[PDB]
């Protein structure tokens, strides 16, 4: 698990690679080739699903890059104890150890908190790490 | 003394100027579209095999409401790139206004027709359909701003030109 | 601005230093400071006695430009105010300011005569000043004999000619006819005098490119004046010989050319009779010919030379071209035939030195599409064969031809970086190659054994090269580029393209086997054929084959060479180009010589009936060959998209018509293909989204050719009940929510998806009600899948993706039952996605980008669901539910806003009784978004939003809100001036009529000076007096609102 691999080629101009090691959403795919009768070589180039960074590679295609596995959950809010999200799935459990995201969403996650709403939270775990992205109130 | 030359970017509004430099600058493309209000300068360097050349491109505004100066930026320019959108045959039919307006400011200076947008599909304006090549000072070029398509052809061309060099090459840093 | 004051003057003067300095050292707040200054000096009321006094005292060449152009606008915007003699007055100021200042600075001078040729094209408006007196003026400036002078009343002539580019045609019959007879003229007075002074060259200079501005304009009217204008020969020896004069000018030259070239593309009813057309014609063919025959072509003058004689070909029809002398015709084919091989040679010589500047490439495009025009028993055969000995030459490697040949032997220069957006050569020289083949086809007794020899030595040099390369790197893709030429050209000599019709074979290629059929024995071509393994060279009697089967077997062994390379590890080795290439001619052969329909024909060879007949075991065996190229192809070349794209494009060409696909059904590898797609096998799930959607396409549109029912069952058993079998098991692995993140379940369903979209791009008029009662079932189980993978966006973006395909191709064949059905699958799919994207918000990664694909699928959803229980309600529905997603800045997307705006205003033009029976949020959304259309964004979305103004006149608070808007957008200043913006106008003004004469009252009361308040009262009551409260109501108010615009738009 965590990534797969996935012939260069095959890769969706919509989906997600790893490119220097960090999980990215390609953002430009490009084909090239070096003669006229040359075999083709893609430049891919993605943004860090979790930095934000741009990373871009170039390599031959029929070559394989990996895909990383990315998953997205929702969680309800149910606390915020000393800076640590405590979110509730639908199954009943409860996990306290996802922090608390920098920037306006948290504080807009601090905000509709204080203020009582029932906040629906989605995380992103990709290959090691965590983190809250979005927001959904009713 | 930097080696440094005056370019004028005129085309139709939303026909991609801002987006060829912009990406010709950062590398990033954006697929949104903000109007340029007047113009605005940009530096571009490029290190070729006798030194380094900068083209103050002046990135001017394709509407007429956001037109500024319009033709008062053409004023001592010494070199112009006109662009239109081969997927809008109403830019196509534009450019010889244009080029009459750089013509009349300026006179002989180069320019380069650049169509733009050549990575869409349904395609109006054909290679074949131009004429505008036709003259020592005058070239065209298919490029797309997403994909970094014969990005460099234009600054290498006039670059040649205005130098007076056709051994000249663009090379890394 | 103040007359006198030395602020006005210092104001301008420093705006102008400071707009000119180097614009990194000034800031944008004194930039846009300086930029306000010369605005609003030139939007000031009557600013001429100021921009005369700036004319006549500043020193600053800027602030000339911009007095200039402030005399330029402001002339126009109070045209009404200024009288016949002040105008004229202010005009003869301007030529005589230019005229006595010849040192003048070039733009200033131009921008002055820039105002000159306003005022004059502004007097044609209103007939107030005629063009006589500027051409008076002008005749006199050129009857003096100073060169300057003459330079001036060129440039003023100049600046009259684009300005005036009702008022453009009465410039183009009379005014346009004597400027081009006064430079005809000088152009006789200075061809007449040799030895020209350096001034008086220039004069000549600016004079012929000003007849060739002439001879360029758009649409030469058709009258007698222009006919003894343009149809006097010595206006063509006029040309003829001025060129003959400056040729090696280089730039004279070129526009001498061009003006002969537009004096050989004439083609209107400027012609009397069909015998002027001869006449002109054989004068034209004699000059050019003289011309030519004593002149060495130079490089400024081919594409000039090569465009006047393609003129020439294409623009005069072909019983004109027969009626000139024989001798002349044949000099001139002859010297066509000359100028084309040349033309080719030296084209041919600048792609391998990669010059900058393509100029023989261009000339001998043209010379090759004349060639087609021209030819489409036997009379060029010769010159077919020259040209075509020429193409080849041109196009082949080192030993035999000249292609990389520079006089050296360099071999070009390192491998150019080819992008993908770079166009393939069987489309970029599609002209040529045609041609080329045409060529071939007249002189196919020479051309084809010429083809079938190089085609044949070159497979066995690939051979033996690869072959050698398992134990001369260039001269691999030398080899290569040959074997691609070869293969182009031989695809365009065999058949046609069309594209809308059926391809037939050519007449000549039918023609030569019908004459050779008896100098053929059919068995040893059937072995020649049936053989592409082994050489033909060794063959019993190869020597009495068809040709051309011969050819096509060639081509098939080029195929033969290629597939065992396949067979052996050397797929690195190989040029997916030259796979391009015989994929490409491999379906072309697929739609000509393959069950040849006798009825097409009126006689069909022997040798091309027994092997590509219809009941022939040459077509069951040519047809299952293809499939294993196809098998080939997808199992190896996965990495290169072009190539696997074209091979299951022609996999389908094989499935299309049901005549091969009867055929194509019975092969065990058709079959074997079906399973091995359908097990998502390592080999073929390495192909892109596209490739395997086309595949679906080609099976399922193979799943309706002639079966029995027990392989019918069998057949949509193995290939449609996997995907239901796979689907619905995964959906039931126990798993609702948790299961549907992992790899293996969402690659699944991915897959699955995607099939979809292929089977929904096979859809036909046969094909639905089956297809489409297979699609439903997947369509209710995606709304199932939108509610679980709300956070997976490349997974909603597809299920949308498949409701647009079922959508878009089915919906015009569907019932109302079935169309009903698929009408609430997509109003709960909307529900859904618009319960979950409701009120989120994201962080960054592009969650604009994702959500804006998702909207354009949706739009386009509902878009085809407007193609076809009031049918429309459900789209308000749907736009009802996804409004609320349309931020602002998604509306930045272009192409979102422009589909948003075409959507909402075709429900508004069309069934607008729905709107006012909307809630009250969704009324305000589109009637904000309506005002947001008309005045910002683009002038297409505010032109259809006039267009749904109109309709929706027919609640009624925005509506009277509407005509504030309507009358600031034409009556106070978007500025663009539109039939529909005046109907919505009438219409809007002839409703509330009260809200009406209160914005006229209170326009009519903020005036100034009451000179501007009579002509605006004279407007306004001729507007109300032909409106007086639709067809002739409004006829009469839009011929009435362009007088007034006429009238009232300088008043601004
Ligand atoms: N498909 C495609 N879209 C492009 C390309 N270049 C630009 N665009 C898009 O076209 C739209 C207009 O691009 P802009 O660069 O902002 O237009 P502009 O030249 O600045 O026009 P004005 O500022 O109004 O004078 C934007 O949505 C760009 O993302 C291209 O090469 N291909
Ligand atoms: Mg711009």
């Amino acid at each position: 698990s965590a990534t797969f691999p996935m012939q260069c080629s095959a890769l969706r101009k919509n989906g997600f690679v790893v490119l220097k090691g960090r999980p990215c959403k390609i953002v430009e795919m490009s084909t090239s080739k070096t003669g006229k009768h040359g075999h083709a070589k893609v430049h891919l180039v993605g943004i860090d699903i979790f930095t934000g960074k741009k990373y871009e590679d170039i390599c031959p295609s029929t070559h394989n890059m990996d895909v990383p596995n990315i998953k997205r959950n929702d969680f309800q809010l149910i606390g915020i104890q000393d800076g640590y999200l405590s979110l509730l799935q639908d199954s009943g459990e409860v996990r306290e150890d996802l922090r608390l995201p920098e920037g306006d969403l948290g504080k807009e996650i601090e905000q509709k908190y204080d203020c009582g709403e029932e906040i629906l939270i989605t995380v992103l775990s990709a290959m090691t790490e965590e983190a809250a992205v979005a927001i959904k109130a009713m | 003394p930097q080696v440094q030359f005056k370019l004028v970017l005129v085309g139709d509004g939303g026909t991609g100027k801002t987006t060829f430099v912009k990406r010709h600058l950062t590398g990033e493309f954006e697929k949104k579209y903000v109007a340029t209000l007047g113009v605005e300068v940009h530096p571009l360097v490029f290190h070729t095999n006798r030194g380094p050349i900068k083209f103050n491109v002046w990135d001017t505004a394709g509407l007429e409401k956001f037109g500024g100066l319009r033709d008062g930026y053409y004023i001592q320019a010494q070199c112009a790139i006109i662009m239109f959108d081969v997927t809008s045959r109403v830019t196509y039919k534009n450019v010889p206004n244009w080029h009459r307006d750089l013509v009349r400011v300026c006179e002989n200076i180069p320019i380069v027709l650049c169509g733009n947008k050549v990575d869409i599909k349904d395609r109006k304006v054909k290679a074949k359909s131009i004429v505008f090549h036709r003259k020592k000072n005058l070239q065209y070029y298919d490029i797309s701003a997403k994909s970094n398509y014969n990005f460099e052809k234009p600054f290498l061309w006039l670059a040649r030109k205005l130098i007076g060099d056709p051994n000249l090459e663009f090379v890394a840093m | 601005a103040a007359l006198g004051p030395p602020e006005v003057i210092a104001q301008l003067e420093n705006a102008a230093k400071v707009l000119m300095a180097p614009p990194s050292m000034v800031s944008n707040e004194q930039r846009q400071h300086a930029e306000h200054i010369f605005l609003s000096f030139r939007k000031s009321k009557s600013p001429f006695a100021v921009c005369r006094h700036i004319l006549e005292t500043s020193k600053v060449d800027y602030v000339l430009f911009q007095a200039a152009t402030a005399i330029m606008e402001a002339v126009v915007r109070e045209w009404v105010l200024l009288e016949k003699g002040s105008i004229e007055s202010l005009r003869t100021f301007l030529l005589t300011y230019v005229l006595q200042r010849p040192n003048l600075q070039k733009y200033v001078r131009e921008q002055i005569l820039l105002a000159v040729a306003v005022i004059v094209k502004r007097g044609s408006l209103d007939k107030s000043i005629d063009c006589k007196s500027i051409f008076h003026e002008v005749s006199q400036l050129i009857s003096s004999g100073n060169p300057t002078v003459q330079t001036l009343a060129c440039s003023i002539l100049t600046a009259l000619l684009s300005e005036f580019s009702n008022c453009k045609r009465v410039f183009q019959e009379e005014d346009l006819r004597q400027i081009f007879m006064l430079t005809v003229g000088v152009l006789q007075e200075f061809s007449r005098r040799e030895n020209l002074s350096a001034q008086m060259s220039s004069v000549f200079q600016r004079y012929l490119a000003l007849a060739n501005q002439v001879l360029s304009w758009n649409f030469l009217p058709p009258t007698e004046s222009w006919r003894e204008a343009l149809l006097d020969s010595r206006v063509m020896e006029l040309f003829f010989t001025v060129h003959r004069k400056i040729r090696e000018d280089s730039d004279m030259a070129q526009d001498s050319l061009q003006c002969l070239a537009q004096l050989a593309s004439l083609h209107g009813p400027i012609f009397p009779d069909e015998g002027s057309q001869v006449d002109y014609l054989a004068h034209f063919i004699e000059g050019l010919l003289n011309t030519i025959n004593g002149i060495e072509i130079e490089d400024s003058e081919a594409v000039g030379i090569s465009s006047i004689i393609s003129n020439l070909i294409t623009v005069f029809p072909r019983n004109v071209l027969t009626a000139i002398p024989s001798e002349l015709f044949s000099s001139f084919v002859n010297c066509l035939t000359h100028l084309t091989c040349s033309f080719g040679r030296s084209a041919a010589l600048e792609e391998v030195l990669d010059k900058d500047d393509m100029v023989y490439m261009e000339a001998y495009d043209k010379l090759l599409e004349s060639w087609l025009t021209l030819v489409r028993k036997g009379f060029f055969t010769q010159h077919a064969v020259q040209v075509f000995n020429s193409y080849i030459q041109c196009h082949l490697a080192a030993p035999d031809g000249t292609r990389n040949l520079t006089a050296n032997g360099v071999a070009s220069r390192e491998e150019e970086e080819i992008s993908e957006l770079q166009e393939d050569d069987r489309d970029q020289f599609s002209d040529q190659l045609a041609s080329v083949g045409m060529l071939g086809r007249i002189a196919a007794e020479h051309c084809m054994p010429l083809l079938t020899s190089l085609l044949e030595e070159r497979v066995t040099r690939l051979h033996g090269q690869l072959q050698r390369h398992q134990q001369d790197n260039k001269m691999l893709d030398d080899l290569y580029e040959d074997i691609h030429w070869l293969i182009l050209v031989t695809g365009y000599l065999l058949a046609d393209d069309t594209q809308g019709e059926t391809p037939l074979i050519p007449p000549e290629i039918m023609e030569y086997s019908i004459k050779h059929s008896s100098e053929v024995d059919i068995n040893t071509t059937l072995q020649i054929l049936g053989s592409p393994g082994e050489k033909a060279s060794s063959i019993p009697g190869y020597s009495r084959t068809d040709s051309v089967i011969r050819l096509l077997s060639a081509v098939l062994r080029v195929s033969e060479v290629e597939s065992r390379a396949i067979r052996a590890d050397l797929t690195h080795l190989l040029s997916p180009q030259m796979g391009k290439d015989i994929v490409w001619f491999l379906k072309r052969w697929a739609k000509t010589y393959l069950l040849v329909d006798e009825k097409l024909y009126d006689q069909i060879s022997l040798p091309l009936s027994t092997a590509f007949g219809a009941d022939t075991e040459g077509s069951q065996w040519i047809i299952g060959y293809l499939l294993q190229k196809v098998i080939s192809n997808l199992s190896v070349w996965s990495s290169e998209q072009d190539l696997a794209n074209d091979t299951v494009q022609l996999l389908v060409t094989l499935v299309e018509r049901r005549e091969r696909a009867n055929l194509v059904i019975q092969c065990e590898n058709w079959w074997n293909l079906a399973k091995q797609f359908a097990s998502r096998s390592p080999p073929l799930n390495f192909l892109s989204s596209p490739v395997q959607r086309t595949l679906m396409k080609a099976l399922v549109l193979g799943g309706f050719a002639h079966m029995d029912t027990e392989t019918k069952q069998q057949y949509w058993t193995e290939v449609l009940q996997p995907l239901q079998q796979r689907f619905l098991r995964v959906i039931n692995q126990e798993n609702f929510q948790q299961m549907c993140q992992q790899e293996e379940v969402k690659q699944e369903i991915t897959a699955t998806l995607e099939a979809l979209c292929g089977i929904a791009e096979a859809t036909q008029i046969d094909n639905v009600a089956i297809l489409f009662n297979f699609l439903m079932d997947f369509l209710n189980n995606c709304i199932g899948l939108m509610e679980v993978y709300k956070n997976t966006p490349e997974t909603v973006n597809l299920i949308i993706e498949v409701f647009v395909e079922v959508a878009h191709k089915q919906i015009c064949y569907l019932g109302e039952s079935k169309a009903m059905h698929l009408y609430e699958a997509c109003l709960t799919l909307l529900q859904v996605y618009s319960k979950n994207n409701l009120g989120r918000q994201r962080i960054d990664v592009t969650a604009e980008e994702e959500q804006y694909q998702d909207l354009l699928l949706i739009m386009e959803l509902l878009t085809n669901l407007l193609s076809k229980v009031s049918a429309a309600d459900v789209v308000l529905y749907g736009v009802n539910l996804i409004l609320p997603l349309m931020s602002q800045d998604l509306l930045k997307f272009p192409t979102l806003c422009n589909q948003y705006y075409k959507l909402i205003t075709f429900i508004c033009e069309i069934f607008p009784e729905k709107i006012p029976q909307l809630p009250e949020d969704l009324f305000k959304s589109l009637m904000y978004s309506l005002e947001l259309g008309m005045t910002s964004m683009s002038s297409e979305v505010c032109q259809l939003c006039l267009e749904a103004l109109t309709p929706l006149a027919e609640l009624f608070l925005a509506t009277r809100h509407f005509l504030k808007l309507v009358f600031d957008m034409l009556v106070l200043q978007n500025t663009e001036m539109t039939t529909a913006a005046g109907e919505a106008f009438y219409t809007l003004v002839c409703l509330y009529q009260a809200e009406y004469s209160e914005l006229v009252e209170t326009l009519l009361s903020s005036q100034q000076d009451p000179v501007i308040y009579q002509r605006l009262a004279d407007a306004f009551n001729k507007l109300t007096a032909s409106s007086t409260p639709d067809r002739k109501q409004k006829m009469a108010f839009l011929k009435s609102l362009e007088e007034f615009m006429a009238n009232v738009g300088g008043l601004l």
